RNA sequence: UCGAAGGUGGGAUCGGCGAUUGGGACGAAGUCGUAACAAGGUAGCCGUACCGGAAGGUGCGGCUGGAUCACCUCC
RNA sequence: AGUAACUGACGCUGAGGAGCGAAAGCGUGGGGAGCGAACAGGAUUAGAUACCCUGGUAGUCCACGCCGUAAACGGUGGGUA
RNA sequence: GUGAGGGAUGACGGCCUUCGGGUUGUAAACCUCUUUCAGCACAGACGAAGCGCAAGUGACGGUAUGUGCAGAAGAAGGACCGGCCAACUACGUGCCAGCAGCCGCGGUAAUACGUAGGGUCCGAGCGUUGUCCGGAAUUACUGGGCGUAAAGAGCUCGUAGGUGGUUUGUCGCGUUGUUCGUGAAAACUCACAGCUUAACUGUGGGCGUGCGGGCGAUACGGGCAGACUAGAGUACUGCAG
RNA sequence: AUCAGCUUGUUGGUGGGGUGAUGGCCUACCAAGGCGACGACGGGUAGCCGGCCUGAGAGGGUGACCGGCCACACUGGGAC
């Protein structure tokens, strides 16, 4: 059965990115929408919107490609997963691509990046890495 | 394996083979020569290797190799043996230390003297 | 201990002059022995080792002391190469030599070891003594009239005194403003090779 | 995979079965 | 001025009715020590000729490594065939910490301070290929900021920024 | 009363020796045979059963990690 | 498969455990045409405890039970996107 | 510490040789200089704002130390040199004698044995053996794998366990922030100071990755109370085997 | 687990006793519990720690000196 919706979202993104699709659709949830918000604000995806589906609602994500058709996402990794979950304090927050990437952290203040969490002095669960 | 499989069974390291079990944790042992004889090595090489049968103080009967050119070992001769393998001989893991106890340093040696128990010329 | 054997041997083997003005090295700039002419196989390890030997035979430092110096320099928060070079330069005998008071590093070491000098008002006879900021190195009054210091005090036109040092007294006082930086060191060889060798 | 490994294993197995057959009554009487 | 690194000479042979015919293969590295590198693999009946062909092949195929002052921008991990080489940037003055093949490639590429480790397939040719694959995974901060359409200060940390400043 | 040591008894469990006896490893050149690898000259191997100085043979089921299929006339 | 009427997360995997599990084999009772280990001859061979030929008993078949192995192989564990 | 400066078409001897010469080698011999440490002589501690109401009181110790005297005078060995892995020639021996960590070297011309020249690495040490970690990502949490290399149970059902779709409210168990107590000293690290330097010693921070109490947060995980139908299952109508 | 069962003051209660102190610590009676695959019960080995060595780190090995706690003082019991 489906165990990790977040990892399934990340793999849909990765598979669409490898296939040079301009479009990727998936069932909607609040957490996935928040991750889409962070990805868009950090400039990794072009734009996202949420339609409605036959049963519930869908999430639609536009993949950003450069003029010469080079992908704007180099990698997508799921860090904390069901089973082994990863939490980090405000001081040992992870670095992605030596700081060139972004780590998404679920704090009690919401979804933040590694830099935002470090600046606000908070910790939480390390959801994923984007670079 | 899965993380759950790890927490259930864990990782077991490989066991280490004990070397020179006759020494019993000592760098050297003293023994008495049960029999002093000679033997022939494995096929690719050929010589008359000099080997002594030593009964150590750890109550283990062990076959030891005699380095150097000439030796003065006979029956009932107290020797000090160390660890060291000789590739040619199949089951020899010990060498007799020259210049300790009954065994004498080699004669007319001028290089690597400390490894054969030969004093400096006066 | 100390190295007392011929000095030219090390210069010939290392391919550079370490004393500085020796004619024998110029006459034959190749390694000593029978096979000083044979072509050599090229190996990074050989180059790194020869750089370390250059460093530790220029200053007359044995291997254990050199390893202690490298550990100290690596531990410091600068960069390893110039830290090691500055630690080597801060030695008392090296300070005496660069101060123009000794023709060669060996005689500087001999003078220091014989207690001909006096740092900060207290007699010091330790060639490995390290010299800090605002250090005043003086020659004791008894040995001021000796021929070595005589010929040292009337040939003050040789190798220039580096910036971090300054001779101020007619009696050849030495003042140390600050520990030398990599720019002012003016030493042969390459520190990076030594750092690479000691990380192997 | 080479059939050499299978051959070595089968020779070992065959020899063991032969040994078991040769000492059936001795084993039964000793156990 | 070009620095060359003959990292391996191998004597290969093919069988014929008469017997064995031995040839020589040379893997060479060509670079200028300023950020440009190239790898060649030549074969001939004589070692110097094989070296020459390898050198010309390496010169023909060049590749610019994204240095930042004296090191690589960010850690990478490259894999080619079964060889796996990991690269990690180091503080200035550390020096090159790498095995013979990786050390040759990095010194030719002009990298001065870097931590590099090989984690599989000790074969020299594949280790060189994996090192080149890792060096091809590096991205300059400007390219990253262009990709995400953000100012260079927003994307890179302040640690990278002033390191470029001091080098420039 | 409890109570160390001692005595009696029947068992546990860990080792040593043992007349005889089984296999294992290695040993240029001994003896007997040709089992496998090329369709290895009966394709090979897996399980099982019987038989045979020995490798092995044969039956039943299974697998391909088995080779060859020339010429081939109408379109 | 279709309709989607109904319940409303009731799912997945599963240590151990239980069941099923080719052929050969084993027990008790039947049956037995063909085939056929073993066993007999014949031939080939230097020798044939083989290949080939002529015979041929267990077995192969049925009932009721044991066994629990296979190149039980897609040499590829199950679920999901 | 066993010396420092100067010292040549580069002495003798050794060794190699293409018989030319090269190397030991600025090394030596010689000319000066300095005496560290040892040796001799002289003086001579701190440790004791102590103890004692007696006049004195240091085991170390006449030690450390300081000042004079004489003179280079009393002071270097070990391993290794085929490749890994700095450093090669000659003679002797010949599948021997032997070496060897691995690969492997001994078959009258061995850079691998033995010995000599030379060289290299260390140096009051240098090697050998024993043991532990590293290299080993070779038990793989960081950080491995299973078609053919070792590795998918013959196949299912199912117990404990592990794990779990969308959504609302709540708890604050996990998670996270802060604060208080504790986490002896010593050790480690940073800085400073004292021994002529160093080792060593002291001082002041950090560290002591944790645990206990209070206070804050509620994204995620979990619990509690609900809701939904996309998973799962039932119903009905057909269908193939 | 190539050691799967173990326990009968053993698990709980009441009244007594005992102790500086709670308590099957002891005792009478009563009830039938208690532990165990999250490995009881057996077998082997071992003083524990601050620390030390190694390692990039995680980890691995270790418990010499110095410092803290425990245990013992020919062997085995016992109290004063």
């Amino acid at each position: 059965t489906m165990t990790d919706p977040i990892a399934d979202f990340l793999t849909r993104l990765r598979n669409a990115n490898s296939a040079y699709h301009d479009e990727v659709t998936l069932p909607h949830s609040k957490l996935k929408a928040n991750i889409a918000e962070i990805l868009k604000r950090e400039g990794y995806i072009s734009d996202y919107r949420t339609e409605d589906a036959r049963v519930g609602k869908s999430l639609v994500v536009q993949l950003k490609y450069g003029p010469s058709r080079e992908r704007s996402i180099a990698g997508l990794r799921r860090v904390s997963k069901p089973g082994l979950r990863v939490y980090a304090k405000s001081t040992n927050l992870p670095r992605v691509l030596g700081g060139l990437g972004v780590a998404i952290i679920s704090t009690s203040s919401g979804l933040l990046t590694d830099r935002q969490a470090a600046r606000q002095g908070v910790g939480g669960e390390v959801l994923a890495y984007v670079w | 394996p899965t993380i759950q499989q790890l927490v259930r069974k864990g990782r077991r390291d490989k066991i280490a083979k004990v070397k020179t079990a006759a020494l019993k944790g000592s760098p050297q042992r003293r023994g008495v020569c049960t029999r002093v004889y000679t033997t022939t090595p494995k096929k690719p090489n050929s010589a008359l290797r000099k080997v002594a049968r030593v009964k150590l103080t750890s109550q283990v009967e062990v076959t030891a190799y005699i380095p150097g050119e000439g030796h003065n070992l006979q029956e009932h001769s107290m020797v000090l043996v160390r660890g060291g393998r000789v590739k040619d001989l199949p089951g020899v893991r010990y060498k007799i230390i020259r210049g300790s106890l009954d065994t004498q340093g080699v004669k007319n040696r001028k290089q690597a003297r400390s490894r054969y128990g030969a004093k400096k010329e006066k | 201990a100390r190295y007392t054997g011929p000095a030219t041997r090390k210069s010939r083997r290392l391919g550079v002059d370490l004393v500085g003005g020796d004619q024998s090295f110029e006459k034959r700039p190749y390694p000593p022995g029978q096979h000083g002419r044979a072509r050599i196989k090229e190996s990074e390890y050989r180059q790194q080792l020869q750089e370390k030997q250059k460093a530790r035979f220029s200053y007359g430092v044995m291997e254990k002391q050199f390893r202690r110096y490298y550990e100290e320099a690596n531990r410091q928060p600068g960069k390893t190469g110039d830290n090691l070079l500055r630690i080597l330069e801060s030695r008392l005998d090296n300070v005496v030599y660069r101060a123009g008071l000794a023709r060669t590093r060996r005689m500087a070491r001999q003078l220091v070891s014989h207690g001909h000098f006096l740092v900060n008002g207290v007699k010091v006879d330790i060639p490995s003594y390290r010299v800090s900021q605002y250090d005043i190195i003086d020659v004791k009054e008894k040995s001021l009239n000796t021929l070595p210091f005589q010929i040292a005090r009337e040939t003050a036109g040789e190798r220039p005194i580096p910036s971090w040092l300054q001779v101020v007294g007619e009696r050849q006082r030495i003042l140390v403003h600050q520990l030398p930086e990599r720019a002012q060191i003016d030493v042969p060889l390459t520190e990076q090779l030594i750092v690479e060798l000691y990380s192997k | 995979g080479s059939v050499i490994k299978k051959r070595r294993k089968r020779m070992s197995k065959k020899k063991h079965r032969k040994l078991l057959r040769r000492t059936r009554v001795q084993r039964r009487k000793l156990g | 001025n070009y620095i060359e690194r003959v990292v391996s000479i191998n004597r290969v042979s093919k069988v014929v009715k008469g017997g064995r015919r031995f040839s020589f293969t040379a893997l060479v590295i060509v670079g200028d020590g300023k950020g440009m590198v190239g790898v060649g693999y030549g074969k001939a009946k004589e070692v110097p000729a094989a070296i020459a062909k390898g050198v010309e092949e390496a010169r023909k195929n060049f590749f610019r490594v994204p240095l930042i002052g004296s090191t690589i921008t960010h850690p990478v991990q490259g894999e080619a065939a079964a060889g796996v080489v990991m690269l990690r940037p180091a503080s200035p003055g550390t020096g090159v910490i790498a095995g013979g093949a990786a050390r040759a490639v990095l010194e030719c590429a002009g990298v001065h301070d870097i931590l590099a480790k090989s984690l599989g397939s000790d074969n020299a040719i594949n280790v060189v290929h994996a090192t080149v694959a890792a060096l091809k995974l590096l991205q300059r901060p400007e390219e990253v900021a262009a990709r995400r359409g953000l100012p260079i200060e927003d994307v890179a940390p302040a640690g990278m920024l002033k390191a470029r400043r001091e080098s420039e």
